[PDB]
C-alpha cells in the first residue's frame, strides 16, 4: 500500500538524519577498548590455575 | 488359565481408540452389558446425586419383566408411592411426563410401558455431567481394562478343555467343552480343512460363518448362537450354546407321534426362533425336525445353519434345503424367494411330528424327484381326528401360492401367532420358556491325498469374530465379579507401596504427552510416552533416560516376527527400532498416533529455520 | 503515486551509499595491522555437561559466572551449576517444541518458548521450593526465536511473526512493539546499557533498535543470506552478526557501516551463534561443521578453533567474568571450553 511505502520513506529520511564518524576514527576507538582491557580478558591473559574454577580450583563459596 | 486384566495405564491408549470410533458416548456405553454394569456402581457407591435415580431405573426394569396383569397394578401403586416422593422433592421430573403416567395410573390400568417417560428422563440425567464424571472416574478406566481384553481375543485349543462327541457331519463334529477362561459350557463345531477342500465346501462353510454371525446378537432363546469363532492350521471352530437333549428327529423316534397339545408347545418356540432371523433378514431353508434340539430342561432351539442365506441385497433362488421340507418356490428353477420358504417348512415339519412323515412323502418313498413333485401339484389331504383349528393352520402354511400363505402376506411372524391353533398361549410367556416343555431328555484317512495351501489358507482370512453382548454375557455372569474385586486389590495395594516409595507422580501429566503405555522394544519391555516432537522410554524405576525423535521416522509400517504382528520404525540413520504390543487395540492405535506424530512434527520443522536441516556438502 | 515514492524509496538508499563511503577512509584491518596477533588459542574442555536427552537448542550464562540454563528438543530446560557438573533444576516444560532460554540477571528467573509462540517466564525459588510458572506471554502470531530480561520485570522477545516486543511482566502486557522486519527475527542482543538492542532476521538485515523510543534507528545490510545470530561489542557501539552464507560480519555503530567478515574459504556451512570475549578481542562463532572458531576480532585471523562436538554447535555464551566459553549442540551435551 501507499502506507506500506510512506512508512519507508518516512524511516529512509530517519537512517540518513544520523551523522558519521570516519572508519579510520571508529576502528581506532575499538582497538583502544580491546588494547586497555586485553589485561583483564582471562582468554589472553590467564590467570593462576588454583584461582581458575576449570582448572585446579579447590574452595568455593 | 484365568482373566489377567492390564492395568490401568491402558486407559491412554484405549480412551484414544474408542473416541476415535465414537464409542466413548453415554448410549454407546450404557447400552452394554460391563459398560452398564460398571456405570451403575460409578452411581450407586461413588455418586450420591445420580445414586436415586439409577436406583429408580432399576426399579422399574423389574416392572417390566412382571409377568402378568395382576403383578402389575399391585408394583404400579406399589412403586409410585415409594421412590417417587423423594424425587418430586428434589431434579423434578416434567409435567408433560407425569401426566400420561397418571393419566394410565388413575384408570388403573398398567402396561410395561407405564413408566418409559420417566425412562426417558432419567437418561436425559444421566448422559449429561454425570457420564462425564464417570468418564473421568476409576471405573471408566476398568471399562477400558475390560474392553482391551475383549479387543484382544485370540483362541485356541489350548482354551477350551474338550469332553465329549455329540454330532458327526460331512466336514466335521460337534464336542462339548468348558471355556477354560471363565469355565462356561458350550459346543465346539470343528470342521476340518482337508475334508472343507475335498468337497468344495468353501462358500459352504464360510456361509454359515457370516449366518451364525448374523442371528448371534439379541438375546435369543430359540436359536442355536454363536460367541466365538477361529481357526487353527488345518481346523475351523464355533463355539456355540450347549444343549445335550438330541434333536427332535431322535424323541420323535423314541416317543412315536406327539399329541396336537404337545406339537403347539414345540410350534411355539420354532415360531419365534424364525422371526428373530426373519427380521435380521435371514431365510433359513433347512427346517426338519433333525436341525431342533433339546436342552435338559426340554425347550428347544433351532440349530443347523449352513444352508442358512441372507434375503437383505438380493432375494435367493436356489433348490437349498432336504427334500421334505422345501416350499414350492425353492425347488422352481429360476423363482426368487425370501421368508415365505421356512413357512411352507413349518407346516411339513409340524405335520410329521404329528403323523411321523412330511405329507408329500408317501409310501415311504426314497424319490426325491417324485417327493418334489408333490408339493408341487398335490393338494394336502388332512386326517378326520385332527382339530378344526389345527387344519387352518397347516392349509395356511403349506398354501403354495405365496401371496396366500399365513406369515407372507405384510404382518409376518404375527399372523401365525393370532392364529386360531395358538389361541391359548399367552406369546410373552413362551419367549420367557416358562410353558412346561412336552418331553424331558433322560439321562477318516480318506484326504491323505490333498494338500493345504496357502492359497486356500486365505479364504478364511477373516473367518475370527466375536460377538461382543456374548462374550460380555459370559463373563456377566461367571468371572466378573470376583476378578473385579482381585484387581481392585493389586491397584490398591501397588499405590499403597508407592506411596511407601514416596510416589513420583505422572510423569505425562503437566506437559503436552499425546499418549503413552507398556511396548517392547528390541525383547525389553518399557514404557512409552509419545510427545509431538519426540518418543522417550523408561524402566521400570527411574525417568525414561532414552528416546528417538519424530524427525528421526522416515516410515511406521507393520511387519512379522515369529508370527505376531509388530511396527517397523526406520530411521533416518538407515536403522530400524521394532515395537511389539501386548494387544491388538494397542497396535492399531500405536501405528496411527505415530504416523499422525511424525508427519505433523516433520512439517512444522519445515517451516521453523532454527529446527530444519540446512546444506552441508558441496 | 504508488510509483512517486518508490523513486524517493530508492534516492535515499543511495544518498546512505554515499553517505556511509564518505567515512571508508581506511579500514579496520589496515588500522590493527600493526598490533601483534594473540596467536594460537588451544582452550581445552574443561567440562561436559550431560543430562539433555536429544538436541540442544539454546544456552545462557547467569551474571554470576557460574550457573547457566540450556535448553532442549527433549522438552526440558536445565540449569546446571558448570563448576561441578550437578544440576540445579530440571524444569520440565509445558510445551516439547521450545527453541530458546534466558536466565535473569539477577537469577531469580528464567523464560523460554518456542512454536508455542509464548515466552513463559519461570520463578526459580518459589515460597516453598517448587519451581513453577510465574507468566505466560501470549502475543507473537508466529514462533519465538528469542529473549533477554533487562530486569526481573521486564523481557525482551523477538518472533518468526517478523517483529521483536518489549513486555511489563508483572502486567503480562507489550509496553513496545519494533515491527520494521520483512521476514522472521531470528536472534537479539541487548547494549550493555540496555538503552538500545539490536536484532537479526532473515530479510538479510540486522536492526539498531531504540529500547525505551521503541524505533528503528539504523538497518545494517550485507550479508547474504538469513542472519542467525548477533553479539554486542562491550562498549556497545559496535556488534556481530552470524549468517548462513557461511561469513560472520563487525558493525559500528558510529561509522554506520560494515567494518570486518571474518570467512575463511574452507568455511562453507552457517554460523549459529556469535560472542565476544570480555575485552572484545576474540570473536567466538558456532557452526553446522560441529566447531566453533575463534576469530581475532580486531585482524580477521582464524586464532583457534573449539573441536569435541558430534553435531551441529547450535548455541554459545561467554561468562561475564571471561573465564570460560560454552557451546551447546545437536550432540546433546554442553561443553565448557577453555
Ligand atoms: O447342531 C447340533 N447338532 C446337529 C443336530 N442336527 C443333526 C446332525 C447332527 C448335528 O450336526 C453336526 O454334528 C454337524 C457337524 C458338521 O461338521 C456339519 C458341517 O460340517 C456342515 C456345515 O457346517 C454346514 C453345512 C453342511 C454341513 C455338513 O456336514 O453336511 C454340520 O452341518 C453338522 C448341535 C449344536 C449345538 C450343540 O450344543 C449340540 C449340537
Ligand atoms: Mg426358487
Amino acid at each position: 500500500s501507499i502506507a506500506q511505502a510512506r512508512k519507508l520513506v518516512e524511516q529512509l529520511k530517519m537512517e540518513a538524519n544520523i551523522d558519521r564518524i570516519k572508519v579510520s576514527k571508529a576502528a581506532a576507538d575499538l582497538m583502544a577498548y580491546c588494547e586497555a582491557h586485553a589485561k583483564e580478558d582471562p582468554l589472553l591473559t590467564p590467570v593462576p590455575a588454583s584461582e581458575n574454577p576449570f582448572r585446579e580450583k579447590k574452595f568455593f563459596c | 488359565k484365568k482373566i489377567l486384566l492390564p492395568e490401568p495405564s491402558i486407559r491412554s491408549v484405549m480412551q484414544k481408540y474408542l473416541e476415535d470410533r465414537g464409542e466413548v458416548t453415554f448410549e454407546k456405553i450404557f447400552s452394554q452389558k460391563l459398560g452398564y454394569l460398571l456405570f451403575r456402581d460409578f452411581c450407586l457407591n461413588h455418586l450420591e446425586e445420580a445414586r436415586p435415580l439409577v436406583e429408580f431405573y432399576e426399579e422399574i426394569k423389574k416392572y417390566e419383566k412382571l409377568e402378568t396383569e395382576e403383578e402389575r397394578v399391585a408394583r404400579s401403586r406399589e412403586i409410585f408411592d415409594s421412590y417417587i416422593m423423594k424425587e418430586l422433592l428434589a431434579h423434578p421430573f416434567s409435567k408433560s411426563a407425569t401426566e400420561h403416567v397418571q393419566g394410565h395410573l388413575g384408570k388403573k390400568q398398567v402396561p410395561p410401558d407405564l413408566f418409559q417417560p420417566y425412562i426417558e428422563e432419567i437418561c436425559q440425567n444421566l448422559r449429561g455431567d454425570v457420564f462425564q464424571k464417570f468418564i473421568e472416574s476409576d471405573k471408566f478406566t476398568r471399562f477400558c481394562q475390560w474392553k482391551n481384553v475383549e479387543l484382544n481375543i485370540h483362541l485356541t485349543m489350548n482354551d477350551f478343555s474338550v469332553h465329549r462327541i455329540i454330532g458327526r457331519g460331512g466336514f466335521g463334529e460337534v464336542y462339548g467343552c468348558r471355556k477354560a477362561d471363565t469355565g462356561k459350557m458350550y459346543a465346539m463345531k470343528c470342521l476340518d480343512k482337508k475334508r472343507i477342500k475335498m468337497k468344495q465346501g468353501e462358500t459352504l462353510a464360510l456361509n454359515e460363518r457370516i449366518m451364525l454371525s448374523l442371528v448371534s446378537t439379541g438375546d435369543c432363546p430359540f436359536i442355536v448362537c454363536m460367541s466365538y469363532a477361529f481357526h487353527t492350521p488345518d481346523k475351523l471352530s464355533f463355539i456355540l450354546d450347549l444343549m445335550n437333549g438330541g434333536d427332535l428327529h431322535y424323541h420323535l423316534s423314541q416317543h412315536g407321534v406327539f399329541s396336537e397339545a404337545d406339537m403347539r408347545f414345540y410350534a411355539a418356540e420354532i415360531i419365534l426362533g424364525l422371526e428373530h432371523m426373519h427380521n435380521r433378514f435371514v431365510v433359513y431353508r433347512d427346517l426338519k425336525p433333525a436341525n431342533i434340539l433339546l436342552d435338559e430342561h426340554g425347550h428347544v432351539r433351532i440349530s443347523d445353519l449352513g444352508l442358512a442365506c441372507d434375503f437383505s441385497k438380493k432375494k435367493p433362488h436356489a433348490s437349498v434345503g432336504t427334500h421334505g421340507y422345501m416350499a414350492p418356490e425353492v425347488l422352481q428353477k429360476g423363482v426368487a424367494y425370501d421368508s415365505s420358504a421356512d413357512w411352507f417348512s413349518l407346516g411339513c415339519m409340524l405335520f410329521k411330528l404329528l403323523r411321523g412323515h412330511s405329507p408329500f412323502r408317501q409310501h415311504k418313498t426314497k424319490d426325491k424327484h417324485e417327493i418334489d413333485r408333490m408339493t408341487l401339484t398335490m393338494a394336502v389331504e388332512l386326517p378326520d381326528s385332527f382339530s378344526p383349528e389345527l387344519r387352518s393352520l397347516l392349509e395356511g402354511l403349506l398354501q403354495r401360492d405365496v401371496n396366500r400363505r399365513l406369515g407372507c402376506l405384510g404382518r409376518g411372524a404375527q399372523e401365525v401367532k393370532e392364529s386360531p391353533f395358538f389361541r391359548s398361549l399367552d406369546w410373552q410367556m413362551v419367549f420367557l420358556q416358562k410353558y412346561p416343555p412336552p418331553l424331558i431328555p433322560p439321562r477318516e484317512e480318506d484326504t491323505k491325498g490333498i494338500k493345504l495351501l496357502d492359497s486356500d489358507q486365505e479364504l478364511y482370512r477373516n473367518f475370527p469374530l466375536t460377538i461382543s453382548e456374548r462374550w460380555q454375557q459370559e463373563v456377566a455372569e461367571t468371572v466378573f465379579d470376583t476378578i473385579n474385586a482381585e484387581t481392585d486389590r493389586l491397584e490398591a495395594r501397588k499405590k499403597a507401596k508407592n506411596k511407601q516409595l514416596g510416589h513420583e507422580e505422572d510423569y505425562a501429566l503437566g506437559k503436552d504427552c499425546i499418549m503413552h503405555g507398556y511396548m517392547s522394544k528390541m525383547w525389553q519391555r518399557r514404557y512409552f510416552y509419545l510427545f509431538p516432537n519426540r518418543l522417550e522410554w523408561r524402566g521400570e524405576g527411574e525417568a525414561p533416560q532414552s528416546l528417538l525423535t519424530m524427525e528421526e521416522i522416515q516410515s511406521v509400517e507393520e511387519t512379522q516376527i515369529k508370527e505376531r504382528k509388530c511396527l517397523l520404525l526406520k530411521i533416518r540413520g538407515g536403522k530400524q527400532f521394532i515395537l511389539q504390543c501386548d494387544s491388538d487395540p494397542e497396535l492399531v492405535q500405536w501405528k496411527k498416533e505415530l504416523r499422525d506424530a511424525y508427519r505433523e512434527a516433520q512439517q512444522l520443522v519445515q517451516r521453523v529455520p532454527k529446527m530444519k536441516n540446512k546444506p552441508r556438502s558441496p | 503515486e504508488l510509483d512517486q515514492l518508490r523513486q524517493e524509496a530508492e534516492q535515499l538508499k543511495n544518498q546512505i551509499r554515499d553517505a556511509r563511503k564518505a567515512c571508508a577512509d581506511a579500514t579496520l584491518s589496515q588500522i590493527t595491522n600493526n598490533i601483534d596477533p594473540v596467536g594460537r588459542i588451544q582452550m581445552r574442555t574443561r567440562r561436559t555437561l550431560r543430562g539433555h536427552l536429544a538436541k540442544i537448542y539454546a544456552m545462557h550464562w547467569g551474571t554470576d559466572s557460574r550457573l547457566l540454563v540450556s535448553a532442549s528438543q527433549d522438552g526440558k530446560l536445565i540449569i546446571w551449576d558448570s563448576y561441578t557438573t550437578n544440576k540445579v533444576h530440571a524444569i520440565p516444560l509445558r510445551s516439547s517444541w521450545v527453541m530458546t532460554c534466558a536466565y535473569a540477571p539477577s537469577g531469580n528467573y528464567v523464560a523460554c518458548g518456542g512454536l508455542d509462540n509464548i515466552c513463559s517466564i519461570y520463578n526459580l525459588k518459589t515460597r516453598e521450593g517448587n519451581v513453577r510458572v510465574s507468566r505466560e506471554l501470549a502475543g507473537h502470531t508466529g514462533y519465538l526465536s528469542c529473549c533477554r530480561f533487562l530486569d526481573d520485570n521486564q523481557i525482551v522477545t523477538s518472533s518468526g511473526d517478523t517483529t521483536c516486543a518489549l513486555w511489563d511482566i508483572e502486567t503480562g502486557q507489550q509496553t513496545t512493539t519494533f515491527t520494521g522486519h520483512t521476514g522472521d527475527v531470528m536472534s537479539l542482543s541487548l547494549a550493555p546499557d540496555t538503552r538500545l538492542f539490536v536484532s537479526g532476521a532473515c530479510d538479510a538485515s540486522a536492526k539498531l533498535w531504540d529500547v525505551r523510543e521503541g524505533m528503528c534507528r539504523q538497518t545494517f545490510t550485507g550479508h547474504e543470506s538469513d542472519i542467525n545470530a548477533i553479539c554486542f561489542f562491550p562498549n556497545g557501539n559496535a556488534f556481530a552478526t552470524g549468517s548462513d552464507d557461511a561469513t560472520c560480519r563487525l558493525f559500528d555503530l558510529r561509522a554506520d557501516q560494515e567494518l570486518m567478515t571474518y570467512s575463511h574459504d574452507n568455511i562453507i556451512c552457517g554460523i549459529t551463534s556469535v560472542s565476544f570475549s570480555k575485552s572484545g578481542r576474540l570473536l567466538l562463532a558456532g557452526y553446522d561443521d560441529f566447531n566453533c572458531n575463534v576469530w581475532d576480532a580486531l585482524k580477521a585471523d582464524r586464532a583457534g578453533v573449539l573441536a569435541g562436538h558430534d553435531n551441529r554447535v547450535s548455541c554459545l555464551g561467554v561468562t561475564d567474568d571471561g573465564m570460560a566459553v560454552a557451546t551447546g549442540s545437536w550432540d546433546s551435551f554442553l561443553k565448557i571450553w577453555n
